[PDB]
């Protein structure tokens, strides 16, 4: 249930989601 | 009594005395960067890079990097008595015995994948935007390099802790692929370990690159990365006003000042929530490395995992010229630099082949280019197919396929899946274009249909521009820019009655603040037309 | 541009002056709320202070979830187990939840009260003037022609022999120091004085050493070995066994030295003592030289594998495989452990076995190959 | 100024030229040689080519004295011992006198051939011009007023509680995981797990546990801990003595751990068994309440001194001085080590001592004072 | 050794302003204890040449 | 055949135009200095904190700080099984087991 697999999952889909999706509200769409 | 009125003068009047920083101050608080989300991209591998070095300063005042045997004697229970290394006790007593030093612990891994991860996410809006074409070339390079040093900086950072997970890729990368290399392989593992594997000198070797030289390395090719983009005048899309020697964004001192700071504090807000919920890597399940024993497998961290792949997708192919032996492990070592020089290279690859070698400044719409936009996506499948290759022991135990079956379509896949992925997105890419022209010349498709008095079902396209006497539009001309395709993006959905979610403000001050929000969206709109008309 | 204009010039029109030195023109800034009695600006100044508050009250709560908090480890089958399970997670919605609430109510002040502001700026870049390409060239060449050092061809070339044969002389002096040498001769093994990649552990020491198949206790290294009799397995007993000298033992400082330099610092040492069923016995290849390493179905291969080298523990009793669990190699224990699938490419290592005078597992000696993963030196 | 005019301008009109804009102006410049063969400049160019081939030869050197000299450490009564003795001299005359050479022809270069200059560059400091303060201050406060931060009293009061209680939780986050309690009962004393600085390896565990004074037997890493009988030494002893658990022996890695702890890792242990000469007993005067903490003309005072803790040893045979070597402490030995001299203005702990029934020496207990150097909580 | 004994377990042991608070902080408990020169070490090679180099 | 000279002016205008540091680098090397004595002294503390780090990288490719404890069992012949933290073994490793590493570590203390 632990290894670098499910860190892997969990940083893109949580993580960078996270860090993209702010992305996307601070910054504009031209 | 403060005042904070005379003294903020008096004091700027005596840096502007000693010092004359207003001159060069004004030149750089007066810097327009563009406002675009893809345009933060490349912070968030900042943003991640400076709690590196925060989190980082904090446990390196804990760590003992040695490989002396020393029993445990602590508080975990199930390692107690045990033979381990000083680096896996000093790694046990961060995660135990200091108040809140998991957590500085599991921040410090966390951000080590978001600084790994942003910088692919930054690589793709670089290499599909067209960022790197002629001004930008030195700053591709100087940029693909803290890729590579970011794969090795974080190898050589979970390699401290000497766990048994931990210690079997160093088996695998560092002992098996860095002894079969032909011309010397021999030579250069006794210069990197002292003496045969283990040894007792890797582990404060893996210290010191570590801590000192890759990131006074990194941290030196950012400050060479960020001034090659801080006085070469960001690269925009186009767009209204956007016209290849402009720069139409935003200044310094109000805005991004403000969004770029705002936004540091959100993406270390991210990492202080995923170092305190999520477990990253607990080394305490897996023991301490010892040669005899291994876990249920062996895998790097996402960043890592492509050479792993890699390894497990080549079959058994050797070659024994003489009385001397060429090993499986060295088709990986020549595929990984050869991977890394396609990448350094690369925009000297493309202007070879296209020719390409004149001053860009607008950014292409990875639409418009549809070989590299395919060549890219190539590279991406073939990249999340070497990583999932490596990751076969939990496709095989969790997704119930095989063990045999996933290496073939990993084997038969390296050669097919990067071949129908150039095909489908070299053909999205086309078919997208066709898509922002069948918005110029008939109009944004409205959904609405009007029944005509004969039958004739018919669509009430929205024109974008000007009409003739006849009902057509006159087509407008394409220009890089992105086109709006539905109709409530221009603004025809409305505003819903201002006042909160719940009890509506008195419809006076309505009126008064939607009439300035059609005079504040139409003076901006008569700003970016009245200086496109000056251009041109 | 004059001091008689700038005593009376007003704050927007010195920052119009101040964009036209540069470049810059803001072309459109209007304030965000020009209705002054509003009743909407005072519950979105709330809005963003909300947020700044819940970054205050964040705060002073990790300030008391760090200080008033049973941080202290506690076992699995204790009582306040569940309570320290929520000491790291409380360091984390507490410090990450301040910031990312006065990350939120920073960006809704630049979303909400900063004004919007679109400027634009003519980036002179691609191409210096001929006023500054010109100086330049014009400073570098003379500096190098005033030298009057290409007219002299003897310190010009004396100089690059001389920072050539310095710059040999450093790189040699900073790298030289770590080359080691790989076949020096260190082990001192029966045949006397080895190199390090020859010998295994398994190598006799002299003529007659008679090496034990000693298995461990569990937890090998700090454990005490014990000597294995060949009726102790079954049927795929894969235990693993480790050369125990016959005169190590353990109990005092001075040989226990000799047990952690076997495994913990001793690669290459483990084998595996597989013992086929007798029931499949016909379906069993020897390899060529290694035609009598066995005594009667225990065969002896090595636990380290023949690419790069992880030790390969799972045995999968039904069918005899070896599989390895780093990049899995699957070697057919029935056929030499040839491998029949992964990127390994050659056999393990098979160790010689022969019973003692007294009934204990014996080594006939060690193996034919190194049991290394395939150093460029290796015959095969 | 212009590219018309840029086409003709002489090498020599672009550096004044590339001065006026830089404010430079070279005065004076004139080569060093203007006389075209002089047969003195023949002899300086290759004065400047000497020291550059001494760098070029050298520095080769430095690269035959690193791999080809017998760098291998040789012990003192050897036979290459004074190869070895050249070893690192050899590696500093030779890359150290290539560069210093080199450095010398590049001085003798610049001296000599590239001409001398006299520039003068007008420094334009002191205060900026008034169109560059006013658009700066007119910049900053705009985006201040402008901001409409200065209006809106919630929002920045709540930012500086919120920055405030983020501030104040990192700095005890980050600063209070290496913050430790020196009063949290750690060693298990008899009188019930007194804390550390109140325990000195001399305090019994137990009632009766008699602690030997047993010395060293030299090198006192792996050596095991002699008894010592009152007899042993005849007069002026200097014996260095420790504390022995009575339980440890010698041999087995079990019972070796305490000796590790025991000198290594265990500081405020070694006391000096002074014995004082029978002719002197008079001249000696007990301390108040260290009466009778001496059996036969022995003493046991502690080596670690009563100020900063440097282990005082040197003995002074003649006149009973404790001098320390770290900062000259000079306690005397008559008169319950009171200091004499240097910055220690406290006496030294004296340990008692009583005779076993066996016949060997026994620590009646712990001192009475701790012995370490004046912490901040101390009693006396 | 002697002279981190007498300097920083000598000093720092009698600072009256806050006590021998700071000497279980810079040491991680009695003198030599196990984790003083991995933290001299750590200062010396990265955090003191860091703001060094930074000034 | 190399000619050094059309090759560095082709390499002078590619960088003259992927960048413009034509004013911005003749204002620095037009940069005057004063000629004294005196105003080389801080040049020698700069000139010796960059051989503090090349000879401090080199130096820490060989040093195992930890306090660990164990026996010598090396090359010196004094200090033959004497206990000793690792700190000092491999400062004893710099100074006798590494070939030219005396050298580099009183070049490093000087
Ligand atoms: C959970 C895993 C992931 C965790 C990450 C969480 C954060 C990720 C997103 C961050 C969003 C930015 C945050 C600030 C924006 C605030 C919104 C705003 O004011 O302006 C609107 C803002 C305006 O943007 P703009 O710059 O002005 O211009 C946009 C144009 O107007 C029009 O633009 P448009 O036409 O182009 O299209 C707009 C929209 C396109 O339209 C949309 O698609 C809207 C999407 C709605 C999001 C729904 C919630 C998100 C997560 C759902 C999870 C449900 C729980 C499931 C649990 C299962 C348990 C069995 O595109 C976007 O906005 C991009 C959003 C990117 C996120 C997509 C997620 C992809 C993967 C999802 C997996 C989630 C992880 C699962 C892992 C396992 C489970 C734990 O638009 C938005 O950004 C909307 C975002 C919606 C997110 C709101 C919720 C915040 C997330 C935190 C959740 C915790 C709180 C809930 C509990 C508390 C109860 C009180
Ligand atoms: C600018 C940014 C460009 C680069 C993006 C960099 C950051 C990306 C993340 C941010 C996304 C946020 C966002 O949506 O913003 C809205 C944003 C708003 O646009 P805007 O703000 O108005 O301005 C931007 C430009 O003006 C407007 O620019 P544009 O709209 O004209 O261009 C959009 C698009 C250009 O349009 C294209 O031409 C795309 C071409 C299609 C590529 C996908 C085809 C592959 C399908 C394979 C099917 C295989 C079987 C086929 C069966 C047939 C035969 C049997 O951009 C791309 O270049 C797409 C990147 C291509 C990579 C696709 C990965 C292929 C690997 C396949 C995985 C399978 C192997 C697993 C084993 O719209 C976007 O630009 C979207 C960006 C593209 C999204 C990236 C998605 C790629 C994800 C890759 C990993 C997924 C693998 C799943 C693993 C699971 C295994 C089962
Ligand atoms: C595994 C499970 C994964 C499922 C998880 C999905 C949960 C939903 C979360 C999504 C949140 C999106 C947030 C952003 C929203 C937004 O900003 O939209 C407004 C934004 C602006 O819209 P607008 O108002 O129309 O402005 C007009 C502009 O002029 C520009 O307008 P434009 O129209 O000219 O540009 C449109 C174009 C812009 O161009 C792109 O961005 C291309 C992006 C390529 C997607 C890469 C996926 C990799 C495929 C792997 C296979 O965007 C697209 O059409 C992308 C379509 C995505 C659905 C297709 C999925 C792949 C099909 C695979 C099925 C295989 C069966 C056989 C093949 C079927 C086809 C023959 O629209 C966008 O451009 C957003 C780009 C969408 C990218 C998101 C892709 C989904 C995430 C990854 C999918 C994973 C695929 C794995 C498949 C596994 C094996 C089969
Ligand atoms: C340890 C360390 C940091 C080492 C880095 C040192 C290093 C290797 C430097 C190399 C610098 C290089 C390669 C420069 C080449 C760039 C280049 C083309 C220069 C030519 C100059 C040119 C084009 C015109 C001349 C300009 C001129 C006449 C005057 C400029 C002088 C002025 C006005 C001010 C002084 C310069 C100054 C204070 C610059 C600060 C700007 C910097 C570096 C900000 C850093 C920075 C930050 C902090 C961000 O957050 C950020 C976020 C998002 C995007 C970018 C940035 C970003 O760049
Ligand atoms: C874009 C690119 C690679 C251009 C290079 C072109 C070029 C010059 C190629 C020649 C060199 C060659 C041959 C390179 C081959 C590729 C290779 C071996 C190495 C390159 C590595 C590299 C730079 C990769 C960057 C591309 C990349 C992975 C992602 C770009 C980011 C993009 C477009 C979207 C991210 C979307 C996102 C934020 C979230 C979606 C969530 C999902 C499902 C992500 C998919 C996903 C990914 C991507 C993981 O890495 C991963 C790792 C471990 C576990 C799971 C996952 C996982 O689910
Ligand atoms: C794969 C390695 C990288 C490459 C090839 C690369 C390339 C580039 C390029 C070409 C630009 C400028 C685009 C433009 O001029 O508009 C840029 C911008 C930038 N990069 Fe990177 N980069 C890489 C990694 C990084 C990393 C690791 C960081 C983190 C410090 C970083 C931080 C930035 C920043 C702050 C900018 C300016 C703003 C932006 O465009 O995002 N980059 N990069
Ligand atoms: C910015 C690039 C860096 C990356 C990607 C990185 C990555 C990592 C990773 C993945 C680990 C293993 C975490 C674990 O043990 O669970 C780690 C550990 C460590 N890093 Fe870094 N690191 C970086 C910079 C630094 C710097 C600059 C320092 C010095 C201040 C540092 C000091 C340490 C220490 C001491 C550890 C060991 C702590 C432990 O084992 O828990 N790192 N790093
Ligand atoms: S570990 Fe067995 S093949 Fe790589
Ligand atoms: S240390 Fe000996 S007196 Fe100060």
């Amino acid at each position: 249930g632990f290894g670098p697999a499910p860190e892997g999952m969990a940083m893109w889909i949580i993580g960078m989601v996270a860090a993209i999706g702010v992305a996307m509200w601070i910054g504009s769409r031209a | 009594s403060p005042d904070f009125a005379k003294l903020a003068a008096a004091q700027g009047d005596a840096i502007d005395s000693r010092y004359h920083p207003s001159a060069a101050v004004r030149r750089q608080l007066n810097k327009v960067f563009p406002t675009h989300w893809s345009f933060l991209l490349g912070e968030i591998a900042l943003y991640s890079f400076i709690i590196l070095l925060l989190t980082g300063v904090w446990l390196t005042l804990f760590f003992d990097p040695s490989m002396a045997h020393v029993t445990y004697d602590g508080v975990y229970q199930p390692l107690r008595g045990v033979q381990m290394s000083r680096a896996y006790e000093t790694a046990l007593d961060i995660s135990f015995e200091v108040r809140g030093g998991l957590f500085v612990r599991q921040v410090h891994h966390w951000a080590a994948l978001m600084f790994a991860a942003s910088i692919m996410v930054h690589l793709a809006r670089i290499f599909f935007t067209g960022a790197f074409r002629r001004p930008r070339e030195a700053n591709w390079v100087i940029g693909s390099l803290l890729l590579i040093l970011a794969m090795f900086e974080g190898f050589f950072g979970y390699s401290l802790p000497d766990d048994l997970l931990s210690g079997t890729g160093i088996r695998a990368a560092l002992s098996g692929i860095t002894m079969g290399i032909p011309v010397i392989g021999t030579w250069m593992h006794w210069a990197l370990f002292g003496g045969d594997f283990p040894g007792e000198i890797l582990i404060p070797r893996l210290y010191a690159l570590h801590i000192l030289l890759i990131p006074g390395i990194i941290l030196a090719l950012i400050g060479a990365h960020l001034a090659l983009v801080w006085f070469q005048k960001h690269t925009q899309f186009p767009g209204p006003g956007r016209t290849e020697t402009n720069v139409v964004g935003v200044r310094v001192m109000p805005v991004f000042a403000v969004k770029s700071g705002a936004f540091f504090a959100m993406i270390t807000g991210v990492l202080g929530l995923m170092g305190g919920l999520l477990t990253i890597n607990p080394i305490w399940n897996l023991g301490p490395y010892k040669p005899s024993q291994v876990s249920a497998g062996s895998q790097p961290d996402f960043y890592m995992m492509w050479t792993d792949g890699l390894i497990r997708l080549w079959p058994a192919w050797e070659f024994y010229p003489f009385g001397h032996t060429i090993p499986q492990g060295v088709w990986v070592a020549v595929g990984m630099g050869l991977v890394f020089a396609l990448l350094i290279a690369y925009p000297f690859i493309e202007k070879k082949v296209t020719g390409d070698d004149a001053h860009h400044n607008l950014l292409q719409r990875p639409r418009d280019v549809p070989v590299r936009t395919a060549i890219g996506s190539m590279a991406i499948a073939l990249y999340l197919l070497l990583t999932f290759a490596c990751m076969n022991d939990i496709i095989a135990l969790k997704f119930h396929i095989s063990l045999n079956a996933t290496t073939w379509i990993g084997r038969i896949g390296m050669v097919v899946l990067p071949a129908i992925v150039y095909f489908v997105a070299y053909r999205w890419a086309i078919s997208l274009q066709r898509s922002d022209r069948e918005v110029l010349e008939h109009g944004v498709e409205t959904g609405i249909i009007k029944r005509l008095p004969h039958g004739a079902y018919v669509e009430l396209h929205q024109p974008l521009g000007p009409v003739d006497e006849h009902g057509h539009p006159i087509p407008l001309e394409y220009a890089g820019a992105p086109l709006p395709k539905r109709m409530n993006k221009l603004g025809s959905g409305g505003a819903p009655g201002t006042g909160s979610f719940l009890f509506p403000d008195p419809a006076v001050e309505h009126e008064a603040l939607t009439e300035a929000a059609h005079a504040s969206e139409h003076k901006s709109l008569t700003a970016l037309k009245e200086h496109q008309d000056r251009i041109h | 541009p004059t001091d008689a204009e700038l005593a009376e010039m007003s704050r927007e029109e010195l920052v119009k002056l101040g964009g036209k030195i540069d470049g810059v023109e803001t072309i459109f800034k209007e304030p965000r709320w020009p209705v002054p009695g509003t009743k909407a600006e005072k519950r979105t100044e709330r809005l963003v202070a909300y947020w700044l508050m819940l970054g205050g009250l964040s705060g002073l709560a990790l300030l008391l979830v760090f200080l008033f908090w049973p941080w202290e480890y506690q076992p699995f089958g204790s009582e306040g187990e569940f309570l320290y399970s929520l000491a790291t997670p409380l360091y984390g919605l507490t410090f990450g939840l301040s910031i990312l609430s006065i990350g939120i109510g920073a960006v809704l002040f630049q979303k909400k009260f900063i004004p919007e502001e679109i400027s634009v700026q003519d980036r002179h870049d691609g191409r210096s003037p001929e006023v500054h390409r010109k100086t330049v060239a014009a400073n570098l060449t003379d500096a190098l022609e005033g030298s009057t050092l290409k007219r002299r061809k003897v310190i010009g070339l004396s100089l690059g022999i001389g920072l050539g044969a310095f710059g040999a002389g450093t790189l040699v002096a900073f790298i030289g120091g770590l080359i080691k040498n790989p076949w020096k001769p260190v082990v001192p093994t029966a045949e006397g004085k080895k190199a390090v990649l020859w010998t295994s552990g398994w190598t006799p020491r002299f003529k007659g050493e008679t090496i034990y198949l000693a298995r461990a206790t569990g937890r090998p290294g700090e454990s005490p070995f014990v000597k294995m009799r060949p009726e102790d397995i079954d049927a795929g007993g894969m235990e693993t066994v480790f050369p125990w000298r016959e005169s190590d033992g353990d109990g005092t400082t001075v040989e226990s030295e000799h047990k952690l330099t076997e495994i913990a610092m001793g690669v290459r040492n483990p084998v595996m003592l597989i013992r086929i069923k007798p029931a499949d016995m016909h379906r069993v290849i020897k390899r060529k030289g290694q035609e009598s390493f066995n005594f009667g179905e225990l065969f002896a291969y090595t636990k380290v594998c023949s690419h790069l080298g992880c030790p390969s523990s799972l045995y999968e009793q039904q069918t005899y495989r070896i599989l390895c669990p780093c990049h899995q190699s699957q070697f057919d224990a029935l056929e030499f452990a040839k491998p029949i699938f992964g990127p390994a490419a050659r056999a393990l290592a098979q160790l010689p076995i022969t019973i003692d005078e007294d009934g204990y597992l014996v080594a006939n000696g060690d193996f034919v190959e190194p049991v290394g993963p395939a150093f460029w030196e290796r015959k095969s």
